[PDB]
């Protein structure tokens, strides 16, 4: 009458996996079994906990899992948000995870077939072990920690090691949205208009280029509202600007600009007409 | 997708195609020169190995991609949103680089992220495309599809639907009595939605219950709360 054979179901209910929460003093940990396989269908927790202002810093010694239906997540958060950090999955070694928090969160996903050797991991605490040495001699702070003392800040260049200060000192003060605005540029440390009394619409046009929007569609002053340290902007022979400061002067004006949104995704495409 | 129309070339030239291991598995769209979006549901797991993507753009037949419209690209980095937990299944944004950049053309435009304080009633119609299946049980070997899908609210959504954590961040559309839904295959096309003669990206395709199902609306991402991040690296 019983049609299933006597052999035992695999009946792998839940996940029953492992320790959850661990600290400094045990380091090294393998998930269920390191020689020889893991469960499969589980999902095992660890929580790496650490002291107030110290971040974690997590290195795998081996890893060596299936091709991609099984992964492993990293977070730092598991108390009200969480963010995905770093994900790694598949045979072949891999980096170290840095995280910015005091808590570090591991999880682990597998399927119900083709199970591999697992992961054994390193746990390691310290200080600002994510974040390169600061700057000294009041050099600028890059992207990537390397300390310059002056060959940025919108520079007529690229002198800076990283080679991806993209960043421009053009941006609009006050105004009533965002293609509306007074237009200000900081030379070395102090934003100022551009001295608009030659103004031009190539100007207007390679302002409104420099910003990521459209041509020149309106460049109609007002009054000098602000007292700033004006300097001046004037064409140039090539297709640069060459922006004179000309600080401590009278009777100027701002500059007041609506740059046109940008081509987008308009059907521009010549359909033709059904007669129908 | 599902109870559709074929569209015609250039109907929809901000929908690029994704290609991984020489098989179509999610879609994309433009956004700028060298910068592209998609669901990050479907591009997990498969981020150690950007070399095994290929972008195809203009894509409009499966036949054959020798005419002068298809420009193969690869991808050199890919950025996954960090507010992803594939438990609640929200805020599911991915970010593509292609290594070199495409001229605009006639057959390539971008998408028009959308505004801040920008509110769209429900009710209003916006349109859907993708390569789909269309028997629920098949492939799609044609030309792209397109249809067109109502708009409903949270409260209607979480009503229709109770079995999972709708929140805020999610959008959901699709017909009462059913028949249309673009929920299966494509996960990774834009829902697009117009404003006087320019049309703006209002959600990316996100899983759902079963297409088809009477009382059963599909699941979209909002656009609006992560313009700001796409814009932090769009350069
Ligand atoms: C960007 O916008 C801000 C605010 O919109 C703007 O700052 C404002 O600047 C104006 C002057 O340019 C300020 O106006 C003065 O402010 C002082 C101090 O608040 C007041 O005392 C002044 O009142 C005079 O008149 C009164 C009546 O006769 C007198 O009783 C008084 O003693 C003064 O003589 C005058 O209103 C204004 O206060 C600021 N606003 C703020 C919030 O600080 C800024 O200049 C704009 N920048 C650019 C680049 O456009
Ligand atoms: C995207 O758009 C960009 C620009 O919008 C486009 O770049 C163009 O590339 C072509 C490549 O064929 C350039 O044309 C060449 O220009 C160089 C400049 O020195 C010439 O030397 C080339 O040949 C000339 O000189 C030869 C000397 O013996 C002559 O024999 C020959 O007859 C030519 O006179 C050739 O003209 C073109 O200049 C650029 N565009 C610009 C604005 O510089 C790019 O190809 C487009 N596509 C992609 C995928 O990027
Ligand atoms: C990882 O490191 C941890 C330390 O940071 C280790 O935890 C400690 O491990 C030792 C080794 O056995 C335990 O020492 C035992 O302590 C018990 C007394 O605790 C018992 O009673 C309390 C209630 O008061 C109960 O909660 C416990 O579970 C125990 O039943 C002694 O009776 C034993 O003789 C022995 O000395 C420590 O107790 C333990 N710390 C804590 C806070 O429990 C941990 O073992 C390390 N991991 C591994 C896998 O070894
Ligand atoms: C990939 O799919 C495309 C569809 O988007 C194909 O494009 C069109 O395919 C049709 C097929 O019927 C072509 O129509 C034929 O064109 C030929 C002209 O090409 C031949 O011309 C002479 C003969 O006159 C021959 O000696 C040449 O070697 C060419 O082979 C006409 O002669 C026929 O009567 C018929 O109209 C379209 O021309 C073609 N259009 C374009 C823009 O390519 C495309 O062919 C498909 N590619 C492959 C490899 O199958
Ligand atoms: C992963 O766990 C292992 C287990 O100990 C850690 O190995 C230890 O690593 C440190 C730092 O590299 C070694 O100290 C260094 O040794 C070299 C000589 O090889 C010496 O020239 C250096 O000045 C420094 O003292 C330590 O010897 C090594 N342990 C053993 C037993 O050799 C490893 O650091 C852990 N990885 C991470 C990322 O935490
Ligand atoms: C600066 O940008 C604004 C965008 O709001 C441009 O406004 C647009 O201007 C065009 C051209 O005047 C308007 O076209 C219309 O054409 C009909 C044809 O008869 C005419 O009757 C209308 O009076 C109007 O000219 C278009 O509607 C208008 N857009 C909006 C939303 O009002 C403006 O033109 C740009 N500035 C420059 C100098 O191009
Ligand atoms: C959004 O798209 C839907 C498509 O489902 C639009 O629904 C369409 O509305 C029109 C106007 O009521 C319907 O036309 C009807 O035609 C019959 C023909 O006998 C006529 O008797 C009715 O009085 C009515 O005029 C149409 O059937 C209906 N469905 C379609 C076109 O598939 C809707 O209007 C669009 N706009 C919204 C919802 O704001
Ligand atoms: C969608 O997600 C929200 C937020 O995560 C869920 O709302 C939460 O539901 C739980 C019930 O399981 C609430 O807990 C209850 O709170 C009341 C407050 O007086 C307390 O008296 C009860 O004893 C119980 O603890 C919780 O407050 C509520 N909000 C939050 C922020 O957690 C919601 O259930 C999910 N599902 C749906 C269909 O909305
Ligand atoms: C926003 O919606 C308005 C609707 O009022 C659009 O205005 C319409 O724009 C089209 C061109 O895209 C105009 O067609 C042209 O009309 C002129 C005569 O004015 C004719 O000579 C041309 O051959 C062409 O047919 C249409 O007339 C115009 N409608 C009105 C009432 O002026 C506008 O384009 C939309 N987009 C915006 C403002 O960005
Ligand atoms: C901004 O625009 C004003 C207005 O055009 C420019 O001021 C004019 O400057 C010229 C320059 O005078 C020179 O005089 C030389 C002989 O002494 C002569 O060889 C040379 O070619 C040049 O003419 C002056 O003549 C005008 O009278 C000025 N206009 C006014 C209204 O005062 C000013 O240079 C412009 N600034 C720029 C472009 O940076």
């Amino acid at each position: 009458e019983p049609t299933l054979v006597p052999t035992p179901p695999p009946e792998l209910p839940t996940d029953c996996g492992g320790p959850f929460e661990l600290w400094e003093p045990n380091t090294t940990f393998s998930s269920t079994n390191f020689p020889n396989s893991y469960p499969n269908l589980a999902f095992c927790v660890w929580i790496l906990n650490a002291q107030k202002g110290k971040n974690i810093q997590l290195h795998f010694q081996e890893f060596d899992l299936e091709n991609i239906n099984d992964v492993v997540e990293i977070r730092d958060g598991e108390e009200a948000d969480s963010l995905l950090l770093a994900v790694y999955t598949g045979p072949g070694p891999v980096k170290d995870v840095f995280s910015t928090t005091n808590r570090m969160t591991v999880l682990l996903i597998t399927a119900d077939v083709l199970a591999r050797g697992g992961f054994k991991a390193n746990f390691t605490t310290g200080y600002h072990l994510g974040i390169p040495e600061p700057c000294k001699a009041d050099h600028f702070q890059c992207k990537n920690g390397e300390c310059v003392p002056l060959v940025n800040l919108c520079d007529g260049h690229l002198h800076c090691e990283d080679g991806s200060d993209e960043a421009d000192c053009v941006r609009f003060f006050n105004g009533t949205t965002n293609n509306n605005g007074l237009v200000r540029f900081r030379i070395q440390s102090i934003w100022h208009t551009a001295c608009a009394e030659n103004w031009t619409t190539q100007i207007s046009n390679d302002v409104c280029q420099l910003l990521g929007l459209g041509s020149g569609n309106s460049s109609k002053p007002i009054f000098p509202t602000d007292g700033g340290p004006f300097v001046k902007l004037n064409t140039a022979p090539d297709g640069h600007l060459i922006l004179t400061p000309s600080q401590q002067c009278l009777q100027d004006s701002l500059i007041r600009l609506q740059c046109n949104h940008k081509s987008c995704g308009k059907k521009l495409a010549a359909q033709d007409i059904t007669p129908k | 997708i599902v109870g559709g129309s074929n569209a015609k070339e250039g109907a929809w030239p901000w929908v690029v195609g994704l290609y991984y291991g020489g098989r179509l598995l999610c879609g994309a769209s433009l956004v700028s020169s060298d910068w592209l979006v998609s669901a990050a549901a479907c591009v997990y797991g498969r981020n150690l190995e950007p070399s095994k993507w290929t972008a195809i753009l203009g894509l409009h037949m499966k036949s054959n991609l020798t005419s002068p419209q298809t420009v193969p690209r690869l991808i050199d980095e890919i950025v996954i949103n960090p507010h992803y937990n594939r438990r609640r299944k929200d805020n599911a944004i991915a970010m593509m680089h292609l290594e070199f950049k495409v001229n605009y053309t006639d057959y390539i435009q971008p998408i028009c992220l959308p505004e801040e304080n920008q509110v769209f009633p429900p009710g209003r119609n916006c349109s859907i495309a993708g390569w789909g299946t269309v028997v629920y049980q098949g492939t799609t070997a044609n030309i792209l599809q397109e249809a067109d899908v109502p708009l409903l609210s949270n409260e209607r959504c979480q009503q229709q639907m109770p079995e999972y954590n709708i929140t805020e961040n999610m959008i959901c559309a699709g017909y009462e009595e059913g028949g249309i839904d673009s929920c299966q295959g494509d996960a990774g096309g834009p829902l697009m939605c117009q404003e006087n003669n320019r049309w703006f990206l209002a959600g990316v395709t996100s899983f759902g219950y079963k297409c088809a199902l009477p009382n059963r609306p599909g699941v979209y991402a909002r656009v609006s709360r992560f313009t700001e991040w796409i814009q932090s690296f769009l350069h």
